[PDB]
């Protein structure tokens, strides 16, 4: 064993710098070469020759050397690592029965025991008078001798033949009989129960097979009824039946004003009930309408509902980002209803409810505790290399929250102190620690590498300047004056319409008096976009007027954060009147839920729409909101006031139209309408990236081989896409190993950042796609239960700040 | 191996070592049950040609509603309800958790001990219990 080198070239690398370089080189890559892989390292030159010359010896020592002797290397390789992370194999549940009673002298109380096989401890501890008496401990060994359970499948499409596979278990050691049967329902057609008597072995297991095939889409319910020697136990399982094809989730905003206060008047509004093209035959277009009081109405009832949803449902996790999307939606009602002072809203005591919002504001304020690193210093992935870009959003929304929130004083101190003394030039201009990509501008190189630099530093000012009022040291304004400087001595003239606005907004929390400034905010002025004579409605566009002189629809997610840009370098300017039509168009694109497009337009336009909704007074919003449809009668309505205007969003059921009827009153109220369609091809929409996804079997195993590669937009450097995820839905029935999707993200040579299974979806995040070559993701899959009728399942990616930037293919 | 009875019986061991004497362990008990079975209360003895009745409780520690076919078994040396080529079966239900006496009016013919035979079953399902006991029956 440890046939010559491997002892050899493991303690040279045994008290090294850079061991773990050597450690995952030596990993296996099948279909990626020695140099290919190593050019994607960023860790500087000493971390690739240990890479390297740890990679070509282990590629040697593969040829002719056993399958037992490698695999006995593998682990004298394991020192090379870093010391064994904290983990736990098992998963403990929630633990119930936690509570404080007063009983005299005895006391009675029943709960039933979770569906959970464990043996529980209940101990009790008497504070009294007397003293203190910790109780003699119980235990509630809930222990079933022979049981079955079932691994019934998160998601079964519409039209399978589903193979239900579950397991009895036998604990007693003497072997013996039981039969199990299933409930039929109307909706499953299964191939008065017949019971067949099989028989498990002693301490063992046996297989239960079933079959099933759906034909109802919806939760059902089937029961599993094992009815051993030991009685008959009925295990009660939920079966999700889903339709098939993609899930597209279409929108519409109105707002309600009866009076016409800051535009034209709005009374009426229809809405057309438009079946598409390529629908599925069968399922139901499902509608939602939801009708919100104020402005900030539909942000309310994300915090205040305790359903527990996010903005950005859609857009996955992982990021450090998406950790700080979860302190914002409350940080921007918080800042509503203390200054504003709307504390008279709630029909609980007001200093209670004030106590549950800055609850979850110091429980946001955790979720960015583990990504910030030795040095203050704040990274993007876990354990990734730091960032300039997140550091100045970190130190926005943390610079935010100090006024409601006591903060960490040291915590912003040496972060400031991060961003003016490492990565700042001798002109301002601040620049970027790893390779991660928030956005991607147009242009060429040369222009890019300008336009690139100036958004940037316009981040990092909002940064600073929103957490100046915390630490207000001497060098961080020292540095602000020629960041300030830069972001006037180059601006203009602005390539982009995009970095135009941040440039004016990131000048727009000190100087406003320069006379290069309004000098900008009148150019920024000159290219805005108007709906009607008087503008109904105001928005921004990412291009330029004279490159591409078109105005469309349906806006993008640079259109709605250059909206919003513009909107709060006008709000700190306060001009009131040029910003009338822009919170028009701002609040009918906002999705139900709150969430806008993307993560970054929508921490720059709730702040639009709070800046701007501290100046909006009691308006007396009582009206008798009726919605009905045309030819059909009216679902209900209710008397909507200010005393209950947080209500439900109603469901549409019936396929006829909609019309929402305000007639007199008074107010200013939203109504937001999501429709949900499933669809069968998507070849009309655009494809924004090359798509090719293959199943093959390898020989070392079916393995999934998905590659993509960014189609460039028109006039933009061909360098490749920003941040982008992919999302390769899983057919029914297969799982993903696991360990194949680990070696793709924890080396240094990683190809994505970050992976999550969830629901059967395989989502990977990654900083960019290349245009030349494809990027191939590699991981295998098994059959884990038998499906016949396979119906095909999708592979999606799309940039993560730009979602509509996408393309889809279908595969099975 | 166990016996057929549903009881709980009782094992005692006493040792018997030259130089520690004698050590009577404590009694250890072992707990023999089912779900679905029939117990035959039967008397010490019967008279002969006198007509008896023998009961016959059906237990059923089952939370479901069950459905069972009870039969009294052929016996060349009786005169019971069952004929030759007929059992006398009896279909019922039973409650969840409830006991059901089965009343089984025999008269023996000959003297000795003869078997008393009974079998019952659930409709669709898996339980199934039948007993036979040793009935006295005695002149005078
Ligand atoms: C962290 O370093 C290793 C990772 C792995 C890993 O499983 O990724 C590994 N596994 C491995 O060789 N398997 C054998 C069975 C194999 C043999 C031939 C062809 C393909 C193979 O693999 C599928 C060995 C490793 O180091 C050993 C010494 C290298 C050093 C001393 C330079």
């Amino acid at each position: 064993t440890l046939q010559k080198k491997i002892e050899e070239i493991a303690a040279k690398y045994k008290h090294s710098v850079v061991k773990k370089c050597c450690y995952d080189g030596a990993c296996v890559n099948n279909d990626e070469t020695c140099e290919q892989r190593a050019a994607r390292i960023s860790l500087g030159p000493r971390c690739i020759k240990a890479f390297t010359e740890c990679c070509v010896v282990a590629s040697q020592l593969r040829a002719n050397i056993s399958h037992k002797d490698m695999q006995l290397g593998r682990l004298h390789m394991k020192t090379l690592l870093p010391v064994s992370k904290p983990e736990i194999r098992s998963y403990f549940p929630e633990s119930w029965l936690w509570e404080v009673h007063l009983v005299p002298r005895r006391k009675q109380l029943q709960f039933a025991l979770p569906d959970s096989l464990t043996t529980w401890e209940i101990q009790g501890v008497g504070i009294s008078n007397t003293g203190i008496c910790v109780a003699d401990t119980v235990k509630a060994k809930v222990f079933k001798d022979v049981f079955l359970e079932m691994n019934i499948p998160y998601s079964v499409v519409r039209g399978e033949q589903i193979q239900l596979k579950g397991t009895v278990y036998n604990y007693r050691t003497s072997g013996m009989q039981f039969c199990v049967k299933m409930s039929a329902v109307e909706g499953i057609c299964t191939s008065s129960s017949k019971c067949v008597r099989q028989k498990v072995e002693g301490s063992s297991s046996h297989l239960v097979t079933f079959t099933v095939l759906p034909l109802e889409i919806g939760l059902h319910n089937i029961n599993f009824s094992l009815e051993t020697w030991f009685g008959k136990e009925i295990l009660v399982k939920t079966l999700r039946v889903v339709p098939e094809g993609v899930k597209r989730e279409s929108y519409s905003g109105v707002t309600l004003d009866p009076r016409g206060i800051y535009g034209t008047i709005s009374r009426r509004k229809e809405f057309p009930y438009r079946i598409p093209l390529d629908l599925v035959p069968k399922t139901e277009i499902k509608r939602i309408l939801s009708v919100k009081g104020l402005l900030v109405g539909e942000i309310l009832s994300a915090v205040l509902s305790q359903e527990g949803i996010n903005i950005l449902t859609h857009l996955p996790k992982g990021s450090a980002e998406a950790e700080l999307m979860s302190v914002v939606p409350v940080f921007y009602v918080f800042h509503y209803l203390e200054t504003g002072n709307h504390w008279n809203i709630f029909h609980s005591d007001p200093l209670i409810e004030k106590q549950k919002l800055k609850k979850k504001l110091k429980e946001g304020m955790l979720s960015i505790m583990s990504y910030r690193n030795a040095d203050y210093s704040y990274s993007v992935w876990k354990g990734g290399s730091a960032s300039t870009w997140l550091t100045a959003f970190a130190l926005r929304v943390l610079g935010q929250v100090n006024k409601y929130v006591e903060q960490n004083q040291n915590s912003i101190c040496n972060s400031l102190l991060w961003l003016v003394e490492n990565y700042q030039l001798d002109n301002g201009s601040f620049k970027e620690n790893s390779q991660y990509q928030p956005i991607k501008l147009q242009g060429t190189l040369p222009v890019e590498a300008r336009e690139n630099s100036l958004y940037l530093t316009a981040f990092t000012v909002i940064g600073i300047r929103k957490a100046f009022d915390i630490c207000p040291l001497v060098k961080i304004d020292t540095a602000l004056i020629k960041a300030d400087n830069f972001l006037l001595e180059n601006t203009l003239p602005a390539q982009s319409t995009f970095t135009l606005a941040i440039s004016a907004y990131a000048l727009s929390l000190g100087d406003k008096t320069h006379p290069q400034f309004r000098s900008i905010v009148s150019a920024l002025k000159r290219e805005a976009l108007v709906k009607g004579n008087p503008p109904i409605y105001r928005f921004w566009k990412d291009n330029l007027q004279h490159k591409d002189s078109s105005v469309p629809n349906t806006g993008t997610a640079r259109m709605v954060e250059t909206t919003a840009y513009a909107l709060l370098t006008s709000l700190n300017l306060k001009d009131i009147n040029y910003v009338n039509p822009v919170i028009k168009w701002l609040s009918e694109e906002q999705r139900y839920g709150g969430g806008f497009y993307s993560t970054q337009d929508t921490i720059n336009a709730i702040e639009g729409l709070t800046e701007y909704s501290l100046l909006v007074k009691q308006l007396r919003l009582s009206m008798d909101i009726d919605v009905s449809y045309k030819h059909k009668g009216a679902l209900h309505n209710y008397k909507m006031t200010d005393k209950n205007f947080l209500g439900r969003p109603v469901e549409v059921l019936l396929n006829d139209d909609l019309i929402v009827s305000t007639g007199f009153g008074s107010g200013l109220a939203t109504v937001h309408v999501t429709t949900v369609v499933h669809k069968t091809s998507t070849s009309e929409e655009v494809c924004s990236f090359y798509l090719k996804i293959d199943t093959q079997d390898i020989e070392a195993y079916k393995r999934i081989v998905a590659c993509a590669s960014y189609k460039p937009s028109r006039e933009e450097s061909s360098s490749g896409s920003s941040h982008a995820v992919m999302d390769i839905s899983l057919p029914t029935g297969i799982s993903a190993n696991e360990e194949d999707l680990k070696a793709l993200v924890e080396g240094v040579d990683q190809l994505f950042t970050d992976y999550q299974i969830k629901d059967g979806h395989v989502i990977l995040q990654l900083n960019s796609i290349p245009s030349s070559d494809f990027l191939c993701v590699r991981f295998r899959i098994f059959e884990l239960f038998e499906v016949g009728f396979l119906s095909p399942a999708t592979f999606t990616v799309y940039e993560y700040h730009r979602p509509d930037k996408q393309c889809t293919m279908f595969y099975s | 191996y166990l016996r057929d009875s549903i009881t709980t019986w009782v094992v005692l061991a006493v040792s018997f070592t030259p130089t520690k004497g004698i050590c009577v362990a404590e009694p250890y008990e072992i707990r023999v049950m089912k779900v679905f079975f029939i117990d035959l209360q039967m008397p010490y003895s019967v008279v002969k040609n006198e007509q008896v009745e023998i009961r016959a409780i059906l237990h059923n520690y089952v939370n479901e509603d069950i459905y069972v076919r009870v039969e009294l078994l052929y016996n060349p040396a009786f005169c019971s309800a069952s004929t030759k080529g007929q059992r006398y079966r009896q279909q019922f239900p039973i409650k969840a958790l409830s006991s059901r006496a089965v009343p089984f009016v025999i008269v023996p013919l000959e003297q000795g001990l003869h078997d008393v035979e009974i079998k019952a079953s659930v409709q669709e399902a898996l339980w199934s219990d039948g007993v036979r006991k040793k009935l006295k029956v005695v002149p005078e």
